RNA sequence: UUGAAACACGGACCAAGGAGUCUGACAUGCGUGCGAGUCGACGGGUUCUGAAACCUGGGAUGCGCAAGGAAGCUGACGAGC
RNA sequence: UCGUUCGUCUGACUUGGGUAUAGGGGCGAAAGACUAAUCGAACCAUCUAGUAGCUGGUUCCCUCCGAAGUUUCCCUCAGGA
RNA sequence: GUAAGCAGAACUGGCGAUGCGGGAUGAACCGGAAGCCGGGUUACGGUGCCCAACUGCGCGCUAACCUAGAACCCACAAAGG
RNA sequence: GUGAUUUCUGCCCAGUGCUCUGAAUGUCAAAGUGAAGAAAUUCAACCAAGCGCGGGUAAACGGCGGGAGUAACUAUGACUC
RNA sequence: CCGACUUUGUGAAAUGA
RNA sequence: GGGCGGAAGACAUUGUCAGGUGGGGAGUUUGGCUGGGGCGGCCAAUCUGUUAAAAGAUAACGCAGGUGUCCUAAGAUGAGCUCAACGAGAACAGAAAUCUCGUGUGGAACAAAAGGGUAAAAGCUCGUUUGAUUCUGAUUUCCAGUACGAAUACGAACCGUGAAAGCGUGGCCUAUCGAUCCUUUAGAUCUUCGGAGUUUGAAGCUAGAGGUGUCAGAAAAGUUACCACAGGGAUUACUGGCUUGUGGCAGCCAAGCGUUCAUAGCGACGUUGCUUUUUGAUCCUUCGAUGUCGGCUCUUCCUAUCAUUGCGAAGCAGAAUUCACCAAGUGUUGGAUUGUUCACCCACCAAUAGGGAACGUGAGCUGGGUUUAGACCGUCGUGAGACAGGUUAGUUUUACCCU
RNA sequence: AUGUAAA
RNA sequence: AUCAGAGUGGCGCAGCGGAAGCGUGGUGGGCCCAUAACCCACAGGUCCCAGGAUCGAAACCUGGCUCUGAUACCA
């Protein structure tokens, strides 16, 4: 899903949804969050 | 498009594990009257590293 | 486009034939049946695989509608519908100029 | 490719091969079309002659 | 092809092969037979070179002989210039 | 393929044999690379004489008659009525 | 449209579909349209040679030391001297 | 995803996406329920997830402005609107 | 992912009709 | 003690339906015209004027504009009146408020573009109204003499108005709109549901509405530089051809400059040409292929002459310089930067003129650029990808035939 | 927020 | 090159036909020894230009003038 393109970048959300079919579910699987771990978070 | 690789995984073909050199299963041993009611005595023989 | 509550008009009941005074009120499409025959052909036509079996009309052009009115004559109480020009703003028994 | 094309050449020589022809001249013309009050007349003088 | 001797394409040469056919439906024209009829086309009978030919059915098989109506239905009373 | 010149050479090294993965599948230190000189979907047979408003061709003589590139409609403008 | 051997119309004719005589040569310019022949006469165009037909009879103009000039279309030449 | 080590990784959760939360009096099927009817059926109430509502999230995809004036030579603009 | 039915039995309470 | 030992437990799970999500995947689409195509526009339905050549018809991405509406009156009819504007008058009152008389062929108004039409009206004011009605035929414009739209003239009715004749079937006339299938409505105290009935439902007959604007009417997004096929010189990108606006060269006239002097040398405002090394315009040739920038190499040709030879003129004293003629015989270089043509500097030189030959010359080379497939950046795009943006790496085949 | 160079 | 946008108080900006204002700036008093800040009042407009329709325009269509963004590809 992440291929292609004239410069290498995503494109689209990297955060996919934990109901994606197979082979859609690449990247940060039904992520709660995304980005440096900070504060409570990183409790 | 085509099976990406993280579907490719699944089949097992060149994926499955690496174990030919690897010395068995470690756990404990099948819990019997013995080790419910009292105690049963080992003596530690070799430490062995095991690969993977 | 303003039109009057009540209209003198042809009635051809056979027991008018003549000029009678009428009712004026409008046209709405009565809601479909689903035991019409066009619509069963249809919900069996789509029941299984194919998807959408006949077209669907995507293109509108059209601003306006044909407005209906519907002439009901006060001495045997049936109705005669004659169409109008297409109009944007229409009312009936609205007030009248000045 | 501009494919749009219109002209009357050759177009009064195709005419006038069979000729421009006028139609054949009628003893008793046709009455359809007429005034209907009239014809209703002549129709019913026609049956009552002797 | 508007326009080819063409700086448009195909063609080195020779022999042999090589492309509007068969079938079904319909139509006009023409030929044949019979004619308000006409078909014997599925069968049957008979037939000794013939899978042919010849006979038979039909009182209603097809088409025609009557049409207008969505239908229920009704269905041409006789032509003058 | 050949000549000269070059990269690497104790390592994520080179290599034989055995074995596993098969076609919208495999395998990929990723070039859409490789999968028997075949890969942006192998090869073989069949459906299949697939369809083509498009290109090519379309076989004897004489005699007689002899055009059109215009109208209307068409997802119609290399077509058809 | 600055224009174009450009693009689009109106009337007629031609070429396309057509050979033949003339314009050296040319699809549509001029003449003229056609079976195979003999004889005569013409059209357009010509008559010094090429090339069939007068170096024909007349009158003027031109002298180019720029390739004088010399064919409807047609293959230019202008303002100005 | 980025690409040794060094130094450093600023602002944006409004959009797209991902995710968390269910008071309930939004919407949202089959089944089940009630009513009317002679029945077919119709009508009403209800209806899980989803969506909407409310939070979070940028080492998720990504984004990260204009216009005027202003210093005692002039220019410039720390400053102001 | 979600609901009904089925598998699918047993018996107890609270609001419900 | 007829429980192998535990955990969950009628929930999981299974089976069948129901809703939601689902480019993970399947199939498909992604108009036309068009001075190539694309982008733009709509010249696709459609009106007025003009082009249009005094009948009718008549094209272009021709010209100036218009249309998808609006109106219970802005429809019908009857009666009365007369409009724009101007002149002369009346407290506040003036350019302009209201009133009065005179003139007034329309110079106003008539829903909207344009054109035509209208004066006891077709305009304005008032009265009364619903002919903006029913039935089916006919004809005209379009045209195939088809349909639709629109319009016209009768027939058979029922009405409005007016004393009446008459007028009235929408809008003063020319545009203002829509098949089949489907759905929906109205109409008959209608026809059928095929064993006969009652009776819901359904199905028909006639006439409307819901719409197809690509307007005689498919249900429809991209990208391809990884690309394919059938064709096209009906069609672009290069040479060649026509043209010559633009590019370059050259004339004529002479207001002025040239310290005084139009013409030594110039030459404004105007005007006539030539050229075919530019570009534009066109689409005639070539798409079953004519190797597509530049340089290098080599030859030849032109003159619109830079230097060299011989001259004429000058605001030519000399030296130098400038204009012009005859003249293409000879010559026109070495380098820095750039792939460059072009350019621009350095230096020498008598001078460092200008051009053509398929923008000479790739079976002569080269391959720096451009111009496939790898890759990076920036801008754009949700994305695949795009870039007449920059960058780097990327195969240059054959002669032995004829001349 | 602050306070003539003009003594 | 075409095309979208925008011209309103000194400046930056709003303005949906009955029709002109917001911030800031200007002017005159007050407070202060005196300036700012603060307080009370006051005055502002060729609505870019020329039309045209319109009960009636700064607004609605047309022309003219000036600033800004855009799309301009295959060769
Ligand atoms: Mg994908
Ligand atoms: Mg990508
Ligand atoms: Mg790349
Ligand atoms: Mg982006
Ligand atoms: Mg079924
Ligand atoms: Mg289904
Ligand atoms: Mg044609
Ligand atoms: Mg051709
Ligand atoms: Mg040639
Ligand atoms: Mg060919
Ligand atoms: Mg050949
Ligand atoms: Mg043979
Ligand atoms: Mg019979
Ligand atoms: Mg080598
Ligand atoms: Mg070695
Ligand atoms: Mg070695
Ligand atoms: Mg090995
Ligand atoms: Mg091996
Ligand atoms: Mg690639
Ligand atoms: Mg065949
Ligand atoms: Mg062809
Ligand atoms: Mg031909
Ligand atoms: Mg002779
Ligand atoms: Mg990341
Ligand atoms: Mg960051
Ligand atoms: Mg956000
Ligand atoms: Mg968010
Ligand atoms: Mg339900
Ligand atoms: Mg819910
Ligand atoms: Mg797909
Ligand atoms: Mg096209
Ligand atoms: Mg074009
Ligand atoms: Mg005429
Ligand atoms: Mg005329
Ligand atoms: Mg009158
Ligand atoms: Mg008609
Ligand atoms: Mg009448
Ligand atoms: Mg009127
Ligand atoms: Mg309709
Ligand atoms: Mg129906
Ligand atoms: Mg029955
Ligand atoms: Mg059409
Ligand atoms: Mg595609
Ligand atoms: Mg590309
Ligand atoms: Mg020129
Ligand atoms: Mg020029
Ligand atoms: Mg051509
Ligand atoms: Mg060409
Ligand atoms: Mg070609
Ligand atoms: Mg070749
Ligand atoms: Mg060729
Ligand atoms: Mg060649
Ligand atoms: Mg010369
Ligand atoms: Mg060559
Ligand atoms: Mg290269
Ligand atoms: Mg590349
Ligand atoms: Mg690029
Ligand atoms: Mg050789
Ligand atoms: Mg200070
Ligand atoms: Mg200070
Ligand atoms: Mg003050
Ligand atoms: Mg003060
Ligand atoms: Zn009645």
């Amino acid at each position: 899903p992440h291929g292609g393109g004239n410069h290498q970048h995503i494109g689209h959300a990297s955060t996919v949804r934990r109901d994606a079919p197979p082979g859609q579910k690449v990247g940060l699987i039904a992520a709660r969050r995304t980005g440096r771990l900070r504060g409570q978070a990183a409790a | 498009g085509r099976v990406i690789r993280a579907q490719r995984k699944g089949a097992g073909s060149v994926f499955k594990s690496h174990t030919h050199h690897r010395k068995g299963p470690a756990r404990f041993r099948s819990l019997d009257f013995g080790e419910r009611n009292g105690y049963l005595k080992g003596v530690v023989t070799d430490v062995i590293h095991d690969p993977g | 486009v303003n039109v009057p509550k009540t209209k003198k008009t042809y009635c051809k009941n056979k027991e008018c034939k003549k000029h009678t005074l009428h009712k004026v009120t409008q046209y709405k499409k009565g809601k479909d049946s689903l035991s019409a025959q066009g619509k069963r052909r249809y919900d069996r036509k789509q029941s299984g695989y194919g998807g959408q079996t006949k077209p669907v009309f995507h293109k509108k052009a059209k601003t306006t509608k044909k407005i209906v009115l519907k002439l009901q004559c006060q001495s045997c109480k049936h109705y005669s519908q004659r169409a109008i020009k297409r109009c944007k703003h229409f009312e009936i028994g609205g007030d009248k100029k000045g | 490719a501009k494919s749009k094309n219109h002209t009357a050449h050759n177009q009064s020589y195709k005419a006038h091969r069979n000729g421009i022809k006028k139609p054949k001249r009628q003893r008793q013309a046709s009455t359809k079309g007429m005034d209907p009050k009239f014809l209703r007349n002549l129709r019913y003088s026609r049956k009552h002659n002797v």
